This record gives structure tokens, C-alpha cells and sequence, in this order.
RNA sequence: GUUAAGUCUGGUUUCCCUCCAGGGUAUCUUGA
């Protein structure tokens, strides 16, 4: 079944709030949810996508939890309070993705986890681009309510 | 594609006012952030690519991670740098476009006041801004179709009118720049870059040690190489209304405020601007 | 064109007998129209002595002084410490303008010799502290005009805006 | 000849540019552009009557009764107003761009997509039925265009791709020499399919993100925050001028809309925002 | 029938009560004017979300809400608009609670989790087109007696 | 002031010669760059009198006669039925302008005088007919613009230019 | 808190014996606009006797009484033993408020004790016949008032107020 | 008195809209 933007976006931050124990996490979650929809637009869906990759500060325990995080209903986001910010963001956008089939799951984490797919993925996304940016703002404007309805401020 | 991507650093030293730097930046960051990548897998680097130095240099050989790591850090640094000292000034076409719009303002019946500021500190407009955010978390005012950075209108009127009210009365300021019941009577544009002395970007860095810190016992240096604007750059905008009654109090105030600050961290003295010129043309 | 005179006003009060004509000819520029203070006037570059109250002029153009430009002539006791000037009313940088002007004027500021025996040091001094703008209607509004208390029930208008209006730098030496 | 005059105009924007649709709750951005139907910027004929007659009013103050009577009284209406603005779409909008092999090295090009031509072509055609006023060279050139639809073109430039708002790789194909000058300048003109066009446009706007600051803290106040976006200088939108027959409405087509060259659309007239040309086709196609 | 003109003027009353300073009132008034075409326009869970997200929903706002709904001394707690928005959620809430859309224990003992808070907004998803038209004269209703009952800022 | 006699553009031919001085100067209003004619004048309140075409003058402002601007004079055989006037440029309704054309020039206008034993009804009339583009063409530009058929390989620009761009309400008696 | 000797609206003359100080401290209550009179109070349930009007009270809402409260004494003589207050000065219900509530007040009424001879049944009171009005200007609004009839260029336009803002209840014995 | 090696840190946090305008004027049996 198709769910809409609103839906999906229940059903990715009902998962995320739920793995970041930390309160603090949770706010910086939230100031990320903010301003990265707005990011995004001013510079673009792949230069933000591959900042929120990198300030995700990935490639730890960080990574298989982000993994299990799509079927585990415990994972556990670990790391500084600003590196699960980002990594959570991170899962909302890539939730996005695959929920609407615009890239498989399977090849986002490989392409997540070692580099020889990482260039690929980026030329992927350049194909992608018109597919993704049509409609990707909205599915982040709601999270950017969800988020600072949701969550208190730091 | 990722052929632009790789080609991108010498396009940005090879063309030097005229790649767009918006774009420039926001493509380079997908380097920047992907720096262990694009170092990887026998790449299709050209034996001038700026990219392949890192190749060269072993900052690290204990570690494959915390080379990268050091060689990403390099690359940051060594991308301020390209951009401060490649893309420079051109004002030909500020120039153009000031006084052609001076022309249409004078073809409008409008008292123009030409107004010409000189950087006297390395500036910052527009740090929350989105220009090398992506790489250096710290932004600059950018206009990405004028190419040059730039104070926004509505960022000098507001200093101004600050002024105007601190002097003169938040009602005489609500006479001048009107309220939420009436309209303004002065208006404002952008200040555009029209000359440099030699640079337009310099590097600059931050280095908070006790900022929201509790002791001694968690203080650590945390670094932030951004980009600033250098000193000696002269930005021009105009000032145009209708009833000069209203130039009165932008004669006396804009000579006041510049060698206070006009952008952000000027409580440590960044911002600071001079007044070069001023020339008002009445025409009631 | 007609003599202006220019009563300063800082907190002190240094006023009292200085010119020949007090109400003024018809009307002085200066208004009091329920809205507080109208066409008050701005000096810029020149600071006012809080003793012997003097326009002196200090070329920092930061330095402002406001007053009230009124009708009349300076005692004829004077001249010889005043500034005295023919402006076409455009010149004039005023603040509240409720009305026009004459299009050329005669303006008579209280002026100092710039003391050149110890250096100028000014400092803003606002205005505050109601027991100083009591008398401030006191002294320079129920003389400079009639208005006060024959129609005035709205004292307390006045009252605020000279306590924001009205700002000025002082030498405090 | 339902209409005397029918004065297409092309809409320049001298600066940046914001016509505002007000804050809904599905817009990211507090205050967004006006929108078509279709998603491309526009400027609703309301906002474009309305800018120009309140400017005429004031420059042209003896021919206020022929400003009313083809524009609409302002108090009092007791007649239908003569004169007729259509909707501005959107002819061409800069767009910053990122190529490698080029001679001439552009920072911006002028970007359209073929839905827009289509609806220049609709106006220009159910303009000329209605109307004793055909524009056969506009039309020339635009169906010259479209009939390349279904591919990214270029028209004055020699680009065989380029990264368009830095996130849309494109591949283009020169259009012959032939064309003419539309746009009359020395930018080329990129003509993308609309289903990338969109992106590309809709993505081509200034959100300059502004803030109001309190003023004993002189830090910023709470909820002192927000966007908007302009539209970026330069920007052509295509617009008609339409009136009906009548003797006012001469004067008006050979006297008002001659002297009339720049007027101010929009809001943000005070940060130097809205100066805007009025180019005719008439006069300079 | 037109008894959700008189639901209207009991969670108005309520409201009305509960906006102790002015402020809030001249506000409210404000929201009740632009929320109406908003659900109008853009539908009711895109206006929902918009009003969630300013009404800052926590466990000391939410109770000043919960209180409000059976007693009748509880006053709305928070900046102007903060409130101005909360007011217009218990509008929404007192609706759809009054006309048994949701039941008032599934409401009460979810803006109380702030657990199962996601899980009302998720229900009330499922439930959007329904309410989209059941609401709508009830808040031109509010609408009305907003513009009425308080006058401009 | 220099001599810019204008000449209409009808559908007619019995104005093929009426300007003395054909290859004027260099100054020329109306020309010719391969984007089209340009700087077309327009008269409005005047109605063609094709029979010896001579520009009516009627008081309606929606009659008007599009022609294009030449110099030379009015053969010395006139000036007893011609408007001849000397305008500032500030009121020349000229079509598709090119170049800024500096101010104070002379003009020669065909001109009739009313003939009221008639009323005038005066009708739109355009240009069509192909082969009386070649006509107007032949007798009027080239005898003007012997630039046409000299450094220009596009005749079909100046052809439909003459197609929409030229108008005019005949007197149609 | 302050003292507020509230002055009824009659028909009648008498009111200028019900205090000696018609002015009071600093303040007038009541203002005079130049839009009218503001600062106006009315209280329900009460009425006016016709003979030296002291508020008789009763239980009736649409009942009123339309008068001036002003600001001061009842020159400590009279109203000593009527109906006397202290508000907070919100709970004074004063109509088109265009002033600062002192925040709190200490009113003293014209009050009559419930007047037990006879039913009392009310008497619509509508002031007209500009004689009482041109009257009650003199009286009191040069008495009591002291920014009236001095500098108004409007006399009548002041005095017309009355006619709209004061029409109360009698019971006519 | 000498040898050699540097190491660590590499942006965070707030603010995301506030106020007014929410429609006005004109038109409202004829035969049987």
C-alpha cells in the first residue's frame, strides 16, 4: 500500500523518537529537523545529503544500529548527542527513499557502509535527482513539525 | 556527474571569477565530505587535479583512518585558501548595474544617495548564511546570480533605523522608516563589492575552548576555519526616496554607524566599515 | 524672514532671562498640539555646557544637542557669544514637522568659544528622573507659551516625550 | 476585434523581486512566491493591474480620467473596466550553473521549459482571434522552439551538459543559428523538458532568511524569524494588455503605455526590492 | 443539525475563560480567522501538524488543557501565541471528543504518555477525511464568534 | 533642425513620388538592420485621403496612419497645403524605436483641409496582397532605401514588416 | 485611594451645591476630547430623584444613571452619609474610556434613601430643548470644568454631546 | 654533552515567524 508523505512521516519519526534515549539527542534531533529542510533547498539534495552522511560522523557501532534501526523496534542510537542527531536525520531521509522506492534498500546500505559504492550511489543520485527533489520537502516539513511539536526546546 | 565533480578544483583555479561559486562550493563539499572516497579505487585523477597530492603526502601510516582524518583537515584548509586567493573581484558589472539602476531611479523621480563603504576589518554578512556551510559550517551572504557577496538592504536599514531610534526617538524612526500601520519613506538596496585592494575571501578561524564548557576538566580546542571578507573591499548601494525631509537623518547617521559594526561578531571588532564616499542627487 | 532664537534643552536650567522677546512675534515653529513636541530641532557636532548652557562646538559628529527654536531676539545683551544665521528652511534638521516653514530663517544659537585651555570630553546625558522634567514645563513651555493649563489636560504627553525626545552629549567639564 | 489594443509586454526584473501568495501551512518557507497552476512562478494579474494603475495614477495626474475609465475607477465603479491584464508566466528565469567544456564561461544561463512556451504560444494565438493584432514573429520563434519538445535544447550558447542549480546534471543539443534573438541579450537559453524544468526552476529562487532583533538584548527576538524568496534579477515574465474598443482607450494605448517604462511590482519596496521594465513586443520584440 | 453552533459556543466559552489576559484573546481571535480557510485549502492533517507544532504541547501546557476540559477555573499558561494556538487545539480536541470521533478516555490518557501522544496523532490520521467535513461548521462557528466576541488588537 | 518629410504606407500607388530629395542625408529616422523597419512614425487624429493620399485631419483619437519617417523636402511646389511644424522629439510616436534620436526636428506632413461638403466615416484598412507589398516596396523603399537589395539576402524581413506592422483608417467616402 | 465626588446629570439646578472644590487635585476625569466627553460613567439600578437628584436605588438593570464623575471632593461636607465607595477602578464601568484608570477610586454619589412614600415607577428622561444645555455649559462646565468655554472655537459642538451621552430616568414627583 | 620524535582538538546552541486586514461598495381570467 501507498503511504503519503504525512503517514511515512508518522512512521519514520514514531521509529526515531523511540531509538534516541538520550533527551539531548532528542533536542538535537529536533534543531536538526529545523533548519536541514531549508539546507536542503539552498543547496541542494545531494551536497546536504552527503553533509548529513559525513557530520553523521558514521562507520562505528553507529552503523549497524542505523541498520537494524529499519527492522528492530529496540535499536539503540549511540554517540554524541550531536553525532545521533545527524544519524537519525540520516535514517529519516534514507526511510524515504527506499518507503518510496526511489532506491533500494540493500544498495543504500552497502553504499553507506564502504566506499567503492559510495561514488556510485553519488552518481545514482544525480540520476535520481528530479525523481527525489519533486517531492522530498514536504515528507521533511512534516517531520519538521512532528519534530518541534513533539520535542522541547534545548 | 562525477566527472564534474573530480574536475571541479581546477575549474574553480582556472576560471576564477566566472564559475559560479555558489555552485562551486556546493559541489565541493560533495568532496570534502566524501574525502575517503574520492581517494580510493585507482580514481581517474589527471596528473594536475588538486587531488592527488594527498595520494603523495602520508600524514599517517600507523593508520589508514586517521590519514584521512589528518588529509581532510588539509583539504579544508587548503579549499579556503583556493577560493580566498583564486576568486577575486571583478566590479565592471557592480558598476554597470549601480549606476544604470541609478538612471532608472532618476527616470522615477526618486532623491538618490549613493553611498560608498570601505572593509576595514575582516568582515562577516550573513555567517548563519549558506555558503560553505556545507564545508565550513560558517556561511557568507552570497548573491549566486550577481556572484559576489553582499549586505543585504534590509540588514542596513535595520542598523540604521537602530541608530535613527537610539538618537532620535522610536517615534521620529517610526515617522521615517514607518510601522506596522504605515509605510516606510526611505528605501534601501544591497551593498554590492565595486573594488578590492587585492582579495575578496580570506580564510580566518575560531577556536572556542570554554564555550558552554563547566570547568577546566572538559575544555578542549574545537577549531572553525571559515571564510571572511578582506579587508580594504568597498561595497556601494543607494538610498532613494521621495520627500527629502526623510535625508536628513541618513545624512548624519551613516557616517555614525559604519565604524561601529554592520555584520556579526563585532563586539570583538570584525565588522567594521568606513565611510569612502557619500553624493546625494535631489530631484524634486 | 524673522529672528528664531534657540532655547537648548538639557537638564539643567540656565534659561531664565536671555532674550528680548519671550512669547515670540505670532507664533514660534516649535508646536504643542496634544501629540507632544512638534518640529523640535537637532544640532549635530555641537555639545551644550550643563553650566552657562552654550552650543560649543566639538567636531566629533556623534554630538547632538536638541532644542526648541523660538521667536524672538537675545536681550541685546548679547550678540557677542551667540551664532547667528539665515537659513532657507531646508537646511534645518528638524523632527516632528507639523506645519511649514518660512523658507528662510533667522536662527540665534547660544554659542561658546571651543575652550581651548582643557580638552572637550563629552558624555551622552539623557533624561530621566521626573523631578527633573517637572520643571521643565515649569521653565521653558508655561513662559515660551501660554498653552499650559488653559486647554492642557494631556501634561502627561509632553511629559513622556520629553523624557525620549529630547537627548543630548554634554562636555560635564 | 473584440479588444482595440492588444500590448503583449515582457516583464524585466531590474532587482530581485518578490510578489508574495501569503503564508500557507504546506509551504516550508513563511512567505513563498506567487504560483502557477502548474508550479512556475507567475505574478497574478491582480498584483500587476494593481501596481501599474496605482503607479499611473501619480505619473500621468491629468490623464487620470483616462487611467480610470481603462483601468477601473477606484471609488464609486459605475462602468467595467476597459483594459485587461492576463496572468505573467513565467518566460525565462536565470539559473546558476556548473559546466566543463565551454569557450565562454557563463555563472547564470536563462532557463525555460516547454509547458511555458506552450503557454506563451496559447496567449499569443487566443490574443490574435480576439483581436485585429497578430505577432507573427513571436510566434515563428516559439513554435520554432517547440518543435524540438521532448529534449533539453540551447539556444544561444554551445553547452553539451552542465549541473543546472547544482543538483541537475543535463545533457543539451545546440538549436541552429537560425533562431533569432528573443530574448536580446548575450546569455544563452536553455529549454529543458518539463517534467526536469520544474525541479530546475522551482529550485532557481533566492530564500533569503531574515530575522528581527530586540532591542535591549540586541540578540534576536523569539519567533523573530523567516524566509522568502525572490526571484532572481533578470527574470522575464510575458504578459498581455489587453483593452476594449473605445476613445480613452486610444489615448491610453498611444500615450499612457508608451511614457511607461518602469514601474514597481510587489512588496519589499523598501529593501530595494520590485523595480521592474516593461518591455512591448510591439515595440522591441 | 445546528447544534455544533451551540458546541461552538460552549468550547468558546471555555476558551474565552481560559485566555485570562487579553492578549491571548486578540490572538486567538487571529487563529480562529486564518485556520479555517487553512483546512479549507490544504486539508485537515498538513493544518494539524502546523497547529501541534506552535502549540508546544508538554506536560505542564498539556494539563492546563486537560484541567480545562472538565473544570472551568483552568487558565491556558504560556506566551501569546503559544497559547493562541493551544486554545485553538482544545477547540479541535473539545470536537471531536463532543462528537465521539475519539474517546475522551483514548484522548485523555495519551496527552499524557508523551508516548501514546504520537499514537492519537496517527489515529486522528486515519480518521482525516471524516473530520475534514464534520468540523467545518463548527469552525466557522468559532470563526464567527471569535470575530465578535473580540475586538482588534 | 533638419528635413524629415514623412511618407505614409497605404495600399495605394498614387503616392509612389513625392519626396525631392530621395537619398536624403545620413539622416534617415526610419531604418533598416535585419531585425526590421524601425522608428516608424504613427499620426493619431488623422484618416488617409487615398485619391492623392493627404492625411485628413479629423478630431478622433482612434484614427491613425503608421508611415515611416524620410528626409528631404517638399519639392518647393508646396507649403500651401502641407503641415509643416518643428517638434522636440518629445512627441514622436514612433513605433519599434531603435536609436535615441537626439531632439528638434522639422518635419513635413501631407496634409488636406476638412472639405465639409462630405462626412467622414472613416474605415480600418491593413496590407495584404502580396504583389502590392512588391509595389510599396518597389516605389517607396528602394526608392528610399537603395540599401534593400544591396547588402541584404533576406527580403522576407522587410516584407512582413510591412504585412502587420503598417495600418491605417482610410477616409472611405 | 483618590476622592471622586461623582456629579449627577439633571434637568434641574442644584447640582452647584454639592461641594465647593469643583476642581479637585491635579486631574479632571471627565475630559473634553474635542470628540466629545470621555471618561463617562453609568450605573444600573439606580435612578434620580427629580427633587435635588440623589440616586434612589432599586433592582432594575435597564435602569441607569448617565453623569460626570469628577475628579475629587465632595468638599468633605456633603455626601457624608449617602452612597460612598472604593473601586478598583476597573470595576467602575466608565464608557468610551479614553484616559489611565487611577487603578483604584473613592467615588461619592448623590444618593437618596429609598424614597418609601410610593411606588416609584421610572420616568424616561431625554434631555432636549437646548435651553437646559445651554445652561448646564454655564453652571458646571466653567464651574466645575475649567477647559471650556474659554479657548473653544466650538461651543455648541461640545454642548451637543449631551443631547447623545445623557438621557437618564426620573420617576416625576 | 649528545640522538630522535611530536601528539591531541577540527563548530556547537537558540530563534523558523509576530501584528493588522478575513471582504467592501452597487444591483434585490377567456369560452362556455
Amino acid at each position: 500500500l501507498y503511504e503519503e508523505d504525512y503517514k511515512l512521516a508518522l512512521e519514520a519519526f514514531k521509529k526515531v523518537f523511540n531509538a534516541l534515549t538520550h533527551y539531548g539527542a532528542k533536542q538535537a534531533f529536533r534543531s536538526r529537523a529545523r533548519d536541514l529542510v531549508e539546507e536542503i533547498y539552498n543547496s541542494g539534495f545531494i551536497p546536504t545529503f552527503f553533509y548529513i552522511i559525513s557530520k553523521a560522523e558514521l562507520n562505528s557501532d553507529s552503523l549497524d544500529s542505523l541498520i537494524s534501526l529499519f527492522s528492530s523496534d529496540n535499536a539503540i542510537l549511540r554517540g554524541s548527542d550531536e553525532n545521533v542527531s545527524y544519524s537519525a536525520y540520516l535514517f529519516i531521509i534514507l526511510y524515504y527513499l527506499i518507503k518510496r522506492g526511489i532506491i533500494e534498500q540493500k544498495f543504500l546500505i552497502q553504499a553507506l557502509r564502504c566506499e567503492k559504492t559510495r561514488l556510485d550511489l553519488i552518481d545514482k543520485l544525480y540520476n535520481l535527482a528530479p525523481i527525489i527533489s519533486a517531492k522530498i520537502r514536504t515528507y521533511l516539513l512534516a517531520i519538521k513539525r512532528l519534530s518541534e511539536a513533539l520535542i522541547e526546546a534545548r | 556527474a562525477i566527472d564534474f565533480l573530480v574536475n571541479i578544483l581546477e575549474l574553480i583555479k582556472e576560471k576564477q571569477c566566472n564559475i559560479n561559486l555558489f555552485s562551486a562550493i556546493s559541489l565541493t563539499s560533495i568532496v570534502y565530505n566524501n574525502f575517503g572516497e574520492f581517494l580510493s579505487n585507482n580514481q581517474s585523477y589527471s596528473t594536475n587535479n588538486p587531488l592527488l597530492k594527498y595520494h603523495i603526502i602520508i600524514l599517517n601510516d600507523k593508520n589508514k583512518t586517521k590519514d584521512v582524518e589528518e588529509k581532510r583537515n588539509i583539504f579544508k584548509r587548503e579549499v579556503a585558501e583556493l577560493i580566498s586567493r583564486n576568486f577575486k573581484l571583478d566590479g565592471e558589472k557592480v558598476r554597470n548595474y549601480f549606476d544604470s539602476l541609478k538612471e532608472v531611479l532618476k527616470s522615477l523621480k526618486y532623491t538618490i544617495v549613493d553611498v560608498e563603504i570601505t572593509t576595514r576589518t575582516r568582515a562577516l554578512i550573513g555567517v548563519s548564511t549558506s555558503l560553505g556551510k556545507l564545508i565550513f559550517g560558517s556561511g557568507i551572504s552570497f548573491d549566486p546570480y550577481m556572484n559576489l557577496p553582499y549586505i543585504p538592504a534590509s540588514e542596513i536599514k535595520g542598523i540604521v533605523r537602530s541608530y535613527i531610534e537610539g538618537k532620535l526617538g522610536e517615534q521620529e524612526a517610526e515617522e521615517i522608516f514607518g510601522n506596522e500601520e504605515r509605510e516606510g519613506n526611505v528605501n534601501f538596496t544591497d551593498a554590492y563589492p565595486t573594488r578590492s585592494k587585492d582579495f575578496l575571501f580570506v580564510p580566518d578561524v575560531i577556536t572556542p575552548h570554554y564555550n558552554g564548557k563547566k570547568s577546566e576538566a572538559d575544555a578542549e580546542p574545537r577549531p572553525v576555519i571559515h571564510l571572511t571578507i578582506a579587508p580594504k573591499v568597498t561595497f556601494r548601494f543607494l538610498i532613494y526616496y521621495k520627500r527629502e525631509d526623510v535625508g536628513k537623518p541618513i545624512c548624519d547617521s551613516m557616517p555614525i554607524i559604519l565604524i561601529r559594526g554592520l555584520g556579526a561578531r563585532s563586539s570583538v571588532g570584525y565588522s567594521l566599515f568606513e565611510l569612502r564616499k557619500i553624493e546625494v542627487i535631489k530631484a524634486a | 524672514s524673522t529672528q528664531r532664537e534657540y532655547v537648548f534643552i538639557p537638564i539643567t536650567n540656565s534659561i531664565t532671562i536671555d532674550v528680548k522677546i519671550t512669547i515670540g512675534g505670532s507664533d514660534h515653529i516649535t508646536n504643542i498640539d496634544e501629540r507632544g513636541i512638534h518640529n523640535v530641532l537637532v544640532i549635530t557636532g555641537y555639545a551644550v555646557d550643563e553650566k552657562n548652557g552654550r552650543l560649543v562646538p566639538t567636531l566629533d559628529p556623534c554630538d547632538y544637542v536638541k532644542g526648541i527654536l523660538v521667536a524672538g531676539t537675545p536681550q541685546q545683551a548679547q550678540s557677542n557669544d551667540f551664532l547667528t544665521l539665515k537659513l532657507p528652511a531646508n537646511k534645518l534638521y528638524l523632527i516632528r514637522k507639523k506645519g511649514n516653514i518660512s523658507d528662510d530663517l533667522k536662527i540665534y544659537i547660544p554659542y561658546s568659544s571651543p575652550d581651548a585651555r582643557n580638552s572637550m570630553k563629552t558624555k551622552p546625558v539623557s533624561i530621566s528622573d521626573d523631578t527633573i522634567v517637572n520643571n521643565i514645563i515649569k521653565e521653558v513651555f508655561d513662559k515660551i507659551y501660554n498653552i499650559t493649563q488653559k486647554e492642557k489636560v494631556k501634561i502627561e504627553k509632553v511629559k513622556e516625550d520629553i523624557k525620549e525626545l529630547f537627548s543630548y552629549y554634554a562636555l560635564e567639564q | 476585434p473584440y479588444y482595440a489594443f492588444a500590448e503583449p509586454f515582457f516583464i524585466h526584473a531590474i532587482t530581485h523581486l518578490h510578489v508574495g501568495s501569503g503564508s500557507s501551512v504546506e509551504e516550508e518557507i513563511a512567505l513563498p512566491f506567487q504560483r502557477d497552476e502548474l508550479g512556475y512562478p507567475t505574478i497574478y494579474a491582480s498584483s500587476l493591474k494593481g501596481a501599474i494603475k496605482s503607479f499611473l495614477l501619480k505619473e500621468f495626474p491629468d490623464k487620470r480620467d483616462v487611467i480610470y475609465k481603462v483601468l477601473g475607477e477606484d471609488e464609486n465603479p459605475e462602468e467595467a473596466s476597459l483594459g485587461t491584464f492576463l496572468d505573467a508566466i513565467l518566460f525565462a528565469i536565470p539559473s546558476r550553473i556548473i559546466e566543463i567544456d565551454s569557450a565562454k564561461p557563463y555563472v547564470w544561463v536563462y532557463v525555460t521549459t516547454y509547458e511555458l512556451l506552450k503557454k506563451v504560444k496559447l496567449y499569443l494565438d487566443s490574443i490574435s482571434q480576439l483581436s485585429n493584432a497578430s505577432f507573427s514573429n513571436l510566434k515563428n520563434k516559439i513554435d520554432t522552439i517547440l518543435a524540438k519538445e521532448g529534449k533539453n535544447i540551447t539556444l544561444d550558447s554551445d553547452l553539451k551538459s552542465a549541473i543546472l542549480n547544482e543538483d541537475f546534471y543535463v545533457e543539451l543539443e545546440a538549436l541552429n543559428n537560425k533562431i533569432p534573438s528573443i530574448i536580446n541579450a548575450g546569455v544563452p537559453l536553455l529549454v529543458l523538458e518539463d517534467s526536469i524544468g520544474r525541479e530546475v526552476i522551482n529550485r532557481s529562487l533566492i530564500r533569503v532568511r531574515r530575522i528581527r532583533i530586540d532591542r535591549d538584548k540586541k540578540v534576536v527576538e523569539t519567533g523573530g524569524l523567516w524566509s522568502e524568496e525572490y526571484v532572481p534579477m533578470k527574470t522575464i515574465f510575458f504578459s498581455v494588455l489587453l483593452g476594449k474598443e473605445s476613445k480613452e482607450s486610444a489615448i491610453f494605448a498611444s500615450c499612457i503605455l508608451r511614457n511607461l517604462r518602469y514601474v514597481i511590482l510587489g512588496g519589499k519596496e523598501t529593501i530595494g526590492k520590485g523595480i521592474v521594465e516593461l518591455r512591448w513586443v510591439k515595440d522591441v520584440i
